[PDB]
């Protein structure tokens, strides 16, 4: 007997949860942009030591 | 200070002082390390040591003359000192090494002896002077790919490719009459300097300096030079500041005087009226710090440098300092602005009124090249006295609140965190 009400609350939940999923992919790629393009150079030290 | 342009286009500036026992005459040019490219970086440092070479200094020492030189990012200077009454002898020496005869200093025996001396100085600077090479790496990461990122001494890789034809090419483009100011400080008066210059007729050709393509721009970035065999950690951090001829030139200088300098081993520097010292003295987070405000022709830097041996609490020293910078936007008080007014007038009163005519000749000539005149010390004191708390909050909300930073560090800097946790301390999350 809940069948008509269950399918209407499921329409509100899926729209909100799929918008939060797409917004969190954007925010994660912004905060990780400094780590992903980091560069490293190696000059071997002189054998004084 | 009296400025006068002559009939052939030479600008003469003089600051007479009758209670001095020396006099200084020199030439200041308006091109520095920011007028080079990455291939000839270091030709200004080589021209300085050619002027101060042994065969040049021996000719001046027989007349009772001393030589000085200074290379900066916007200017260069070549200054001769003497007794007050030998000032025409120091003009004849300066004539015979910049105007009438310059090919005897660039001989092959003198050039190769000078080049190996400069190569030893830059190599010693890169392995031993850690607070000064971190501040040079801060300029190269904040203004990268722009003329304001080249070091003033040159690099070790660029200096070994320079020949005698590179120095003649730089002199032909930059040592011109329209780029120069003739200065004089100490016991020398303005009319005897002008009449002595006008007695030698001085043809002095009419070239013009080459103009740069790129304008200086700030970029938020970082560079880390980790070295675990060193005993300390040296860190510099800055935002974009004010240029020369800015309306907020003195407001940025007063904001750096609020936080000031510190030495942990001096007993009187631990008693200063700075609220940052309550946080850092409980666990002894650092050895020393100092706040600066550097200004150039195009842009500037505002920040602090530090050195510490507490290598496991580096993240508390950066967090406590940046939380005090937040208070300039929201909750700076009235006693902190009145204290920084008095200490700023004492600081630049000791800069512009030392007893050294070589220091005064560098400050005078660098200012006439940019503005055409020099601001008096009495008029600078009235500008500082008219700064309010609302002027500080308006400047800091534009320059400091939620802005990009540039970081540089060397030594045991493992405890220094990422960029994004230092960048997020530039706002408070409260407001």
């Amino acid at each position: 007997p809940e069948h008509d009400e269950r399918k209407r609350l499921g329409l509100k939940t899926v729209i909100i949860l799929s918008s939060l999923y797409l917004l969190s992919i954007w925010v994660k790629k912004f905060k990780w942009a400094g780590i992903k393009t980091r560069k490293f150079v190696f000059n071997p030290p002189k054998p004084r030591k | 200070a009296e400025v006068t342009q002559l009939s052939n286009g030479i600008v003469v500036a003089t600051e007479h002082n009758p209670s001095a026992h020396t006099a200084s005459v020199g030439v200041v040019f308006g091109s520095g390390a920011a007028n080079e490219n990455p291939y000839n970086n270091g030709v200004s440092n080589l021209w300085k040591n050619i002027f101060l070479s042994k065969e040049n200094s021996a000719v001046a020492a027989k007349e009772g003359l001393a030589l000085s030189s200074n290379i900066s990012r916007d200017f260069q200077s070549y200054i001769v000192s003497s007794l007050p009454g030998s000032t025409d002898k120091s003009l004849d020496f300066l004539n015979q090494s910049f105007i009438q005869q310059k090919a005897n200093l660039l001989s092959s025996s003198n050039f190769e002896a000078t080049k190996k001396s400069v190569l030893k100085q830059v190599q010693d600077f890169e392995e031993n002077d850690h607070p000064n090479r971190v501040l040079e790496h801060l300029h190269s990461t904040a203004f990268q790919n722009t003329p304001l990122s080249l070091p003033t001494r040159g690099t070790l890789e660029s200096l070994e490719n320079l020949v005698v034809a590179d120095l003649e090419s730089f002199a032909n483009n930059h040592f011109l009459n329209s780029n120069a100011v003739v200065v004089g400080t100490g016991n020398i008066k303005h009319e005897d300097l002008v009449n002595s210059i006008e007695s030698k007729n001085l043809s002095l050709q009419t070239g013009t300096k080459p103009v740069l393509k790129k304008k200086a721009a700030f970029l938020g970035s970082e560079v880390r030079l980790r070295d675990d065999t060193l005993p300390k950690a040296w860190i510099s951090l800055a935002v974009e500041g004010e240029p020369v001829n800015s309306p907020n030139y003195f407001v940025a200088k007063l904001a750096a005087q609020i936080f000031g300098s510190y030495n942990a081993f001096e007993p009187a520097s631990r008693l200063q009226g700075i609220k940052l010292l309550d946080n850092i003295q409980e666990y002894q987070l650092c050895d020393n710090f100092n706040h600066f405000s550097l200004s150039y022709k195009d842009s500037g830097l505002w920040g602090f440098s530090t050195a510490t041996r507490n290598v496991t609490m580096i993240d508390d020293l950066i967090h406590f300092t940046l939380k005090q910078w937040n208070r300039l936007t929201i909750s700076v008080t009235d006693t902190e602005v009145e204290r920084a007014k008095s200490l700023l007038k004492l600081q630049l009163g000791q800069l512009y009124e030392s007893g050294n005519p070589v220091n005064d000749a560098n400050l005078l000539g660098a200012e006439v090249l940019i503005k055409g005149s020099k601001l008096s010390l009495g008029e600078a004191f009235k500008k500082i006295d008219a700064i309010t708390v609302k002027d500080v909050k308006a400047w800091a909300g534009k320059r400091l609140w939620d802005q990009d930073i540039a970081i540089a560090g060397t030594g045991q800097i493992e405890g220094l965190l990422d960029y994004m946790r230092i960048r997020s301390d530039m706002s408070m999350m409260r407001w």
